[PDB]
């Protein structure tokens, strides 16, 4: 297998995957974390 | 018991007390013996473990003065409303004073900021709402204001009441960018709710108190 | 039993909420049916 | 002890600013709330010539 | 704790059954809707 090397498009992934929420609960993290904003970043098991 | 100082004029009974007492009595200022009357309750820090200084009571409101809290807890104050008529139940104890209004003034915390220390938060329990009123900072005038609208889970309908931005009022002095997010808000009513719950329960056990305090006092008599 | 149950709740709260979406699927669909009874009824007025 | 003098100064406006706030929010007439305003504003210029005093 | 969760599951249970109950006539009656508009533009076609 081919370890692939870290960048923003599996990092937005993983902000996508972390959270399944709601609808307003989604423009809420929008507004919440942002790019320059991410709170927290989970990347394990890749 | 020390002083018994009886004013015939305004017919005003005072007990000046001593320390060592189990609910930890000072002063009783009263008119009449009977439950929801006018009384102030005045008690002592070092014996008391909720720090409460004073309790006026009177047939509408109660007033809670507080020193020394670790939530900085300073000033508690509960309007009630009128009774709805209820023919099984004639007793105080089984008949509470539905709560209205409920005022909580808190004490400045210097590990919290003044735009984000409650200086003061209101619950309007009949028409559900709460407001906060920040601390003021020493470089300002005004203090941080918010209103929420605190609307039922469920609606009319059936469906669950999604959050909204126009229901949230907020008056900043600095318009924080992370205070307009809807889910810091959301955060912000899950705490408020559970912190008004928390002030209902603590008028009603305060006023257990005072019913418990009169009937030992009516004991001791 | 206390969390699978109160998860029960949860899913069943959204369960509520979506078959009132679901209807509004359904509404759509139907309103694709309506929008070829459309297509089909112009094409035959075109071709008239 | 020039600021401590204006600290105190500050505090006593602040006072008096509240309690105005607390008559503009409960004023129902018109020419009154407008009056009130402009006192408020003639106070906020008395305390900005204290402070540059 | 585990009774009064299943008690709100079964309450629950009725609130989909109900919303699901408005689904099917709500269907119901936008299949006739379809079929009637068919059944006129069926007759536009025997003039076609």
């Amino acid at each position: 297998m081919e370890p692939r090397v870290m960048d923003d498009d599996m990092l937005k992934l993983a902000v996508g995957d972390q959270g399944p929420q709601e609808e307003a609960g989604q423009l809420a993290k929008q507004e919440g974390i942002l790019f320059k904003d991410v709170l927290s970043l989970q990347l394990d098991f890749r | 018991l020390e002083l018994k100082h009886i004013n015939k004029t305004t017919d005003l009974k005072t007990d000046y007390f001593k320390p060592g007492h189990p609910q930890a009595l000072r002063v009783h200022s009263y008119k009449s013996m009977q439950p929801e009357m006018d009384r102030v309750i005045e008690f002592y820090e070092t014996a008391r473990v909720d720090g409460l200084m004073k309790r006026e009571e009177t047939p509408r409101t109660m007033t809670e003065y507080y020193q020394g809290r670790p939530d900085f807890l300073s000033y508690r104050h509960a309007s009630f409303g009128p009774r709805v008529k209820k023919l099984t139940l004639s007793s105080a104890e089984s008949n509470p004073r539905p709560i209205v209004k409920i005022t909580e003034r808190f004490f400045r915390n210097p590990a919290k900021p003044a735009e984000e220390d409650v200086a003061e938060r209101v619950f309007l329990v009949a028409e559900e709402r709460i407001q906060l009123r920040y601390h003021c900072r020493e470089d300002h005038i005004t203090a941080s204001k918010r209103e929420f609208l605190r609307r039922t889970e469920v609606d009319s309908k059936g469906n669950k009441i999604i959050m909204t931005p126009d229901m949230c009022i907020s008056f900043e002095v600095e318009p924080m960018e992370h205070t307009k997010k809807l889910l810091y808000q959301y955060e912000a009513m899950m705490h408020l709710k559970r912190e008004e719950k928390l002030s209902r329960h603590q008028v009603w056990e305060s006023e257990l108190e005072v019913l418990e305090i009169l009937k030992l006092r009516e004991e001791e008599e | 039993n206390d969390i699978e149950t109160l998860k029960g709740e949860q899913m069943k709260l959204q369960g509520v909420i979506k078959s009132l979406e679901k209807d509004i699927q359904g509404l759509k669909r139907e309103i694709q049916e309506r929008d070829e009874t459309i297509q089909d009824k112009e094409k035959r007025i075109y071709d008239l | 002890e020039n600021q401590e003098q204006g600290k105190r100064k500050i505090a006593k406006f602040e006072e008096k600013h509240l309690s105005s706030l607390s008559a503009i929010r409960e004023e129902l007439e018109l020419p009154n709330i407008e009056k009130m305003i402009l006192e408020c504003s003639a106070d906020i210029s008395e305390l900005f010539d204290a402070l540059m005093t």
